């Protein structure tokens, strides 16, 4: 999209996820698996809800009667109603089609940018250990293990433990 | 083979499509309609006040005393009015200020 | 027998929404009357295999 | 602008590429030349028409007969009338202007990232081969060409094949 | 945000400067102390003071007179004044804020663009001869002064100067 993860450089979604919206999948000695980022997916959420609470809660009430209540004596104030509602019937057609249309393009311009930003907070934590395959993926030039995986997800990655052995197996 | 991490994200079986500003036609995993498209063809009492229902006899006929038109009724309050397709006065003439008297009436 | 805030000759309405296309003529505190067939908002994201 | 690509570490623009929106430029022993991006460029112009075509078409019909239809026996039935068309206006007039600046915002917007992006695209398939000048070029550690500038344009570039040769030219 | 910046990789915000929006901050062997980037912050302010001046000053005036103007002979006509009115009141109320929420939100991920920018503009001039920290910082691999910090801030930096020295201790 704008932020070119989603249709992007990450071609494809994973349909084995159903813990959230974004996530990661780790392939290791031990195995292979999906788990979600309940930060991030929630973090959207909330947002979310909070959008279409926003154009939901936000419309005015305003108890009226709509009808003719003009005889053919008054044709012209049967007009003059016309004319009123069909100006206002322009107007909220007109402004609710684009507010749902702009707001979708945000929406999903909203969520392309979650998951680059996920994946650059990964890039930046892992800087050279491992080779930017440009698909999604990060291949390690050391062995991570699932105790190695989960300290790259919760946030706190050890670079200079992988640091030598990863230079060595770099320039391989 | 070398170990992995990928970042990725959610997708299901949802065929769901929207329009946006750029595209259209967008199929999303989840989306919500703000349009209301529903007549199941009941009609209630609004506001806890039902309405006048006078069928086919009509205001005129109903304050007058029409004999073609049922009293039946005699409700002390009411929130709308409701009606049929064509009236039906016994004795011809007009009543002056009638759509006034309609709208007064109404509730 | 029943309850609603918005009345319309085709039947009552949930009054929720912002909008709805059901019928022109209206009583109560009613949605807006839109010309619009369908009017979706995307909460998810992109779906792609 | 927003993802800092036109008018930003790209400054100019290209008069020589009338190709299409976004391209390259190569600079080798053959010889120099522009050439258009014809995927990037098209999803952009199917976006953009369908951009002026959502504003445009979505816009309520409505035949109405705009006129004074009262006359001095009624100067409130004119007041009326007079405040309903004005109101209108007010409310189209405003409506109007400030659609046109937020959606041309957006177009600007949309063509940054769309620039960004293909130089993303690029960068992340190049990777250290190069040496990124940071003005939208990247210097070849080693010696490409045509053959080769075109494998790059089109998505298959060779890293291993120069990997050697650009790391011993890269620590010259 | 939308850019990750603020609130994001990005943690805090400075309350030691009081010279603009976004900025530098340097930490060496001379003394520490921030200071402002001028050109992005007079541009940003540029862009909102004309952003606030174009929701402001492309209202329409229409003078107007609201008032009853209508008998108790004439109930129909009221209730017809008094639908116009809630009619515009609901469109005005609606419109305005929708406005200002879309707008607000433009403006955080304007800003949050900003320093992004900025930060990206400053790791494109510095390369490797420096480390990444992820918060916004950059540790020197060489030994920068207050006459190369400023080199650094106006756009000037010189990187093969610093790039043996930064190299050796890189691989330290």
């Amino acid at each position: 999209g704008l932020f070119g993860a989603i249709a992007g450089f990450i071609e494809g979604g994973w349909q084995g996820m159903v813990d959230g919206w974004y996530g990661y999948h780790h392939s290791n000695d031990q195995g292979s698996g999906y788990a979600a980022d309940k930060e991030s997916t929630q973090k959207a959420f909330d947002g979310i809800t909070n959008k279409v609470n926003s154009v939901i809660e936000k419309m005015n009430t305003q108890f009226e009667a709509v009808g003719k209540e003009f005889s053919n004596l008054e044709r012209r104030l049967e007009n003059l109603n016309k004319k009123m509602e069909d100006g206002f019937l322009d107007v909220w057609t007109y402004n609710a089609e684009l507010l749902v249309l702009m707001e979708n393009e945000r929406t999903l311009d909203f969520h392309d940018s979650n998951v680059k930003n996920l994946y650059d907070k990964v890039r930046m934590q892992l800087r050279d250990n491992v080779k930017e395959l440009g698909n999604g993926c990060f291949e390690f030039y050391h062995k991570c293990d699932d105790e190695c995986m989960n300290s790259v997800k919760n946030g706190t990655y050890d670079y200079p433990k992988y640091e030598e052995e990863s230079k060595l197996n770099r320039n391989e | 083979p070398g170990d992995q991490i990928c970042i990725g994200y959610h997708a299901n079986n949802s065929t769901e499509k929207v329009d946006t500003i750029l595209e259209r036609n967008v199929t999303v995993t989840h989306a919500k309609d703000i349009l209301e498209k529903t007549h199941n063809g009941k009609l209630c009492k609004l506001n806890g006040i039902p309405p006048l229902e006078l069928g086919d006899c009509s205001i005129a006929g109903w304050l007058l005393g029409n004999p073609e038109c049922d009293r039946l009724l005699s409700v002390p309050e009411w929130s709308y009015i409701m009606e049929k397709e064509n009236p039906r006065l016994c004795y011809p003439g007009s009543f002056n200020d009638y759509e006034e008297l309609k709208y007064l009436l109404s509730s | 027998n029943c309850e609603t805030k918005c009345q319309t000759p085709l039947g009552a309405i949930n009054t929720t929404l912002p909008f709805h296309n059901v019928h022109p003529l209206t009583i109560g505190e009613c949605p807006r009357y839109v010309k619009s067939e369908k009017l979706v908002l995307a909460t998810g994201l992109r779906n792609v295999p």
